[PDB]
């Protein structure tokens, strides 16, 4: 059985979870209806009528977002009561998300997450999709994280984080929530999957052509790298197979929990028929920093763990190869105390695409999870906009007046200049 | 739902609402009689925002009309859309406030506050989620100045968990009634500065300059100036209106525009500037432009701790994004550098009425120290002097509520400054 | 007065001197009124503009006008402390016991702006020390509230 | 170069390349924390209260008559 249940908090978590839900179907081959003409099983739930239900949770705190879905091509693949919507939203505030409002919708949403959960006769644990700089990404999504480590204690819980990104925001105080969130969630994260929308929204710019990504493009972009990561749960490979592997294999420092995805190839589907990829030259795309979802620079870093996860046409001895040639031509260096070796994953199935889309359906596919100290480059971004503004108390008047000590925010900053040290020491 | 009430008081208050009202009906296509005639489904949206559901497909304006002169009350209703208000929502006295904030804070103006807040709570009970409060006013005169501030801490003490916005004519010598609008404005800044979110400052010497200097209008009326007044009230509402990610409703504006809680009090722009097609790099570059602010201050002379930008019409928004950039990248240091990203920028496809394309210009500008160091030298000027100052103190008022109006705008200045000079360390 | 009358109004107010005198010989209206009443009169007082006061009143200006608020050009230069205007009001038949519209005379406003000297002349010059405004307050009563001592010696000897 | 951990799968095949060897009820809290942001608020907000409530003591000191 071994269910594992997926959790949407705020705008970016919702909409991300419905472009991961689309891919999921034409996957799985379900109908936007739930019925097909199980693996799977891990992910959906079947009914008698033989309707194929997601165990999703879809959560916010004002309800314009989930009552498109409500609504939309998918309103028949969700029941009701997974869909939970509060009146008045976090207004990009950590403190309204964590204390103030989400304290009024906590206990309805673990109520609905329990009601998951009893349908599961072995529950692995959660997929959290969430902002890092929504008042409910953050707040509610850090409140959610408190209680689910208290009522499911054993239950392994891994994040998918929207990293914020000037080029794709909505706040001044994202830089607040960024860290807040971070801060309060650390403890309660098992492996955290950080997508830096300037990553992506660099990607859908210099390989789709596209000049304006809409929110619709940069989620089917984030959707193909998130199943790519989720597919060894869904289809019973050899690594990754469960949420407790994900830790085993790329966390060895229980803090440093934030591996580094790398996809490839990402091709536009309006572009002339060319020669496919092979093996060694999307496995040489894997170690191109320009195909990460989170910008910084791996030469300036040292590897903890790295795992490679290929699906479609794709020979063991040609990946060994192509590993081989990475060992040579390219400088990875690893830290002392690890094993220095590559983990490989091959899921046969040919990659799978929206129809219609801006991606093009590929032979080949990869995608590299690699556990980098290059990664608290994205932490100092965010830590020295905190700084900057922090230093002046600007905007903490609107934290304090909702239910937030002035205090934490001088607990949290303390905890990330810790994180930073942290990967520091390993770095040397 | 997102509610705004919309409150109006006093001659100012009600002629620049009424015009608010006619400006904002147009664009969502509902006619005097609350009906809805337009093309677009777009316009019905969020049309909750402003306007209440009535009988029989029909809309009306979540406004509630207030003045302390009668005469007020004849005006609006034989406006072009006069008969769109509710007829319990004009709460009007009888006796008027004779350019005299004592009298409509204390003597007129408290006899019927009351009234008004049974009125206020009818129209808050009513929302499914209110979002907060609109108050236009003036600051020079008795009613929109005196009773207005009166209304608004009012209004804080049984609603300290809403937004309280406002639209505040400030008085000039190039337009005035009287020389004791310095008084009431002092007066009232004081009120603001304490019990208001988010105050848009309309300031009448840069209504005068534009009309004058940009249009060479030699004897502008009130109607001239709230042209721009009602133009600048449509842009700045925009996205609180229309469908639109980014500024949805008052309180998000607030957490990512105010900094400071005292530091509230933005300086509207609006380009083109017309009268009763321009490139994207045209529509910024006017926008950012010292002549096209609705505020007597030049932005030069100061730092922006937080900008805001509406695009409205069909554009390239590429363009748009690239235009924006330029600005904060050639002229870095009109931005403070510790607030990082602090200029945001929002499209509406939906352009103003006469126009296919537009900018309005919301800034959080250290600059706007200017303005209130221009009232505070004429309120000194006056006050050194006791000029007209038993008006007050006939009323009940103390001098040294006087001399604590003028310590606390003082501060504002210096408060201004303090941020102007700061380095990011 | 029309177009001469707002502007013999704006030099009285700014202290124009030589402009309010070019205007009177084009025959601007020496009473003419603003918004609140005022007569240019009233303007000079309050702005302490000496000269003005006194080519007004060798224009035939009237001495007695009274703004809308009752307060006629003497309550004004008694409020601000012009001393010298108060002396050339009373000289060119002021009344030294007017009363506005809140029981105000000349007297009640220099006792609570502080005037000591002007408290003098207007006593000089006949004004009621037992005249009471609409609060029941006299100029005494006045000085007492606001702690002014040298002043309640200065008015207790007639009241 | 070295290659352990061959797991053979349904739909897949893992394994490890070895190049080198390494060289050498919390809930009753949440609700406290809860409590005293709520605690918090609502003493920030009567603070507020009473300063207009002070306000409204010095207006009523003006209608005596
Ligand atoms: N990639 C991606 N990022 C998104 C999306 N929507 C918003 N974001 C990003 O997420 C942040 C905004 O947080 P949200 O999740 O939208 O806010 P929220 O959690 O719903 O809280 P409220 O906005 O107050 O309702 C910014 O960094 C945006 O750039 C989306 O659909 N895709
Ligand atoms: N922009 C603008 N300013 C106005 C208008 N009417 C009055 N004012 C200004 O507001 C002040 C007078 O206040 P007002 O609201 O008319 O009187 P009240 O009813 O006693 O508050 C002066 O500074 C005027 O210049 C108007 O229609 N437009
Ligand atoms: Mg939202």
């Amino acid at each position: 059985m071994r269910e594992c249940i997926s959790i949407h908090v705020g705008q970016a978590g919702v909409q991300i979870g419905n472009a991961c839900w689309e891919l999921y179907c034409l996957e799985h081959g379900i109908q936007p209806d739930g019925q097909m003409p199980d693996s799977f099983n891990t992910f959906f739930s079947e009914t008698g009528a033989g309707k194929h239900v997601p165990r999703a949770v879809f959560v916010d705190l004002e309800p314009t977002v989930i009552d498109e879905v409500r609504t939309g091509t998918y309103r028949q693949l969700f029941h009701p009561e997974q869909l939970i919507t509060g009146k008045e939203d976090a207004a990009n505030n950590y403190a309204r998300g964590h204390y103030t409002i989400g304290k009024e919708i906590i206990d309805l949403v673990l109520d609905r997450i329990r009601k998951l959960a009893d349908q599961c006769t072995g529950l692995q644990g959660f997929l959290v999709f969430h902002s890092f700089g929504g008042g409910t990404g953050s707040g509610f999504t850090s409140l959610l994280m408190e209680r689910l480590s208290v009522d499911y204690g054993k239950k392994s819980k891994l994040e998918f984080s929207i990293y914020p990104a000037p080029q794709v925001s909505t706040a001044v105080v994202e830089p607040y929530n960024s860290i807040l969130t971070t801060h309060t969630t650390l403890e309660h994260s098992d492996c955290a999957f950080m997508v830096d929308n300037e990553a992506i929204y660099d990607i859908c710019r210099r390989n789709l052509d596209i000049e304006r990504p809409t929110y619709t493009n940069l989620n089917r972009l984030i959707s193909q790298i998130v199943s790519s990561i989720t597919a060894s749960l869904r289809f019973d490979g050899a690594l990754n197979v469960d949420l407790t592997e994900f830790q085993t294999n790329l966390v060895p420092y229980p803090r440093i929990h934030f591996p580094l995805a790398t996809y490839a190839p990402v091709i536009s589907a309006e572009k002339a028929y060319h020669e496919q990829l092979s093996v060694a030259e999307i496995t040489n795309a894997c170690f191109e920093p320009a195909n990460q979802m989170v910008k910084c620079d791996p030469r300036h870093g040292k590897y903890m763990a790295c795992c490679l996860l290929y699906r479609g046409d794709v020979v063991p001895k040609d990946v060994n190869a192509a590993i081989a040639t990475i060992k040579t031509k390219r400088s990875i260096q690893f830290v002392d105390w690890c094993p220095t070796g590559f983990k490989v994953g091959i899921n046969y199935q040919p990659p799978t695409v929206v129809p219609g889309g801006d991606l093009a359906k590929v032979q080949r596919a990869v995608c590299m999870l690699s556990n980098t100290t290059a990664i608290a480059e994205a932490w100092a971004r965010l830590d020295h906009k905190f700084d900057l503004m922090y230093a002046k108390r600007a905007f903490v008047h609107w934290y304090v007046g909702e239910g937030m000590e002035e205090g934490e925010f001088s607990e949290a900053r303390e905890d990330m200049a810790a994180l930073e040290k942290d990967y520091e020491e390993v770095g040397v | 739902m997102r509610e705004i009430v919309h409150i109006q008081a006093g001659q100012c208050g009600n002629q620049i609402g009424a015009k608010f009202w006619e400006v904002i009906s147009d664009e969502h296509g509902i006619d005097p009689t609350g009906s809805y005639h337009g093309d677009s489904d777009l316009q019905l949206e969020r049309i909750n925002v402003y306007y209440n559901e009535a009988t029989g497909n029909k809309y009306v304006p979540r406004a509630i009309l207030v003045d302390l002169e009668p005469g007020t009350m004849d005006s609006v209703r034989s406006g072009p859309f006069g008969q769109i208000f509710r007829p319990d929502n004009f709460v009007f006295g009888q006796s008027g406030a004779g350019n005299n904030w004592a009298k409509g804070h204390y003597t007129e103006g408290a006899e019927l506050v009351d009234s008004v807040l049974d009125v206020v709570r009818k129209e808050s009970e009513s929302c499914d989620c209110l979002q907060g409060f609109q108050l236009t006013h003036s600051l020079g005169g008795g009613t929109g100045s005196g009773m207005g501030t009166l209304l608004i801490s009012k209004i804080r003490e049984e609603y300290p968990d809403r937004i309280m916005n406002t639209f505040s004519v400030m008085p000039s010598p190039k337009v005035s009634d009287t020389v004791v609008e310095p008084y009431n404005a002092t007066l009232s800044v004081h009120q603001l500065v304490e019990n208001t979110d988010e105050t848009y400052c309309i300031d009448n010497e840069a209504l005068y300059d534009i009309c004058f200097r940009t249009l060479k209008l030699t004897t502008p009326t009130y109607g001239d100036l709230n042209h721009l007044v009602s133009a600048t009230m449509s842009g700045v509402t925009t996205c609180l209106r229309f469908p639109g990610q980014l500024n949805a409703d008052l309180r998000k504006l607030a957490v990512n525009m105010v900094p400071f809680p005292r530091l509230h009090f933005f300086m509207p722009g609006f380009a083109p500037l017309t009268s009763r097609a321009l490139t994207v790099p045209e529509l910024t570059q006017q926008m950012f432009d010292s002549k096209n602010m609705m505020a007597a201050c030049d932005p030069r002379h100061g730092r922006y701790l937080t900008v805001a930008a509406i695009f409205r019409g069909r554009m390239s928004m590429k363009e748009v994004d690239e235009q924006m950039l330029n600005v904060q990248n050639k002229n870095s240091s009109y931005f403070v550098e510790w607030i990082p990203n602090n200029v945001k920028t929002a499209v509406c496809d939906i352009p103003p009425r006469g126009l296919k394309m537009s900018a309005t210009f919301i800034g959080n500008s250290t600059a706007i120290q200017e303005l209130f160091k221009r009232i505070s030298e004429q309120f000194t000027a006056m006050f050194r002097r006791k000029a007209f100052l038993h008006w007050y103190t006939g009323e009940g008022m103390d001098e040294m509520e006087f001399t604590e109006a003028e310590s606390n705008m003082n501060d504002l200045v210096s408060e201004y400054q303090q941020y102007q000079d700061a380095t990011a360390d | 007065g029309s177009d001469l009358g707002k502007k013999l109004l704006e030099a009285a107010r700014a202290g124009q001197d030589d402009e309010v005198r070019i205007l009177m010989a084009n025959g601007a209206d020496v009473n003419a009124w603003d918004t609140s009443g005022l007569t240019p009169l009233h303007l000079a007082a309050t702005f302490g503009h000496l000269e003005i006061v006194e080519v007004l009143l060798k224009h035939g200006a009237d001495v007695n006008a009274t703004d809308l608020r009752g307060d006629t050009p003497l309550h004004l230069a008694a409020e601000v402390g012009h001393l010298e205007i108060v002396e050339v009001l009373l000289k060119h038949g002021a009344d030294v016991n007017a009363h506005d519209t809140f029981g105000y005379t000349p007297l009640h406003l220099a006792a609570l702006f502080g005037h000591l000297e002007i408290v003098e002349v207007l006593l000089k010059n006949g004004a009621d020390v037992n005249a009471q405004d609409k609060f029941g307050k006299t100029a005494f009563d006045i000085s007492i509230d606001n702690g002014n001592e040298d002043l309640a010696e200065i008015l207790q000897k007639l009241n | 170069m070295e290659v352990i951990e061959l797991n053979k799968a349904t739909s897949g095949q893992s394994w490890e390349v070895i190049l080198k060897p390494p060289s050498f009820p919390s809930l009753e809290e949440i609700q406290k924390k809860l409590e005293a942001a709520e605690e918090r608020r609502k003493a920030h907000f009567a603070a507020m209260l009473e300063r207009l409530q002070e306000k409204d003591k010095h207006a009523e000191e003006v209608r005596k008559n």
